[PDB]
């Protein structure tokens, strides 16, 4: 997910904690990791 | 609920919204959380 200029802070706050309110209960999720870095991005990895 | 009424229904569903229905729908197996009451926010009153 990209939103550019914003700092990670943002990007965790609006957009990574949505995402992740529906990552879960995703079939047989092992693990789930999110990262968003100062480059305005985010990564959300879901382990299966 | 606030049997002490020391928050008005406002105030719980604010905080029911920001800081309950998050991690609600944060648990395995919970497919959707319809919040019955709204976040707070700063509401205008104009006159016409």
């Amino acid at each position: 997910a990209t939103y550019p200029g914003a700092t990670a802070k943002t990007i965790n706050d609006s957009v990574v904690t949505l995402i992740e309110r529906e990552l879960s209960g995703v079939k047989n999720l092992l693990y789930y990791s999110a990262t968003t870095d100062t480059s305005g991005t985010a990564e959300i990895t879901a382990t299966f | 609920n606030s049997p002490n009424n020391q928050y008005s229904e406002v105030d719980l569903s604010d905080y029911l919204v920001r800081n309950v229905v998050e991690e609600l729908k944060r648990v395995e197996g919970v497919g959707k959380v319809q919040s019955f009451g709204a976040e707070k926010a700063m509401r205008i009153w104009v006159d016409p």
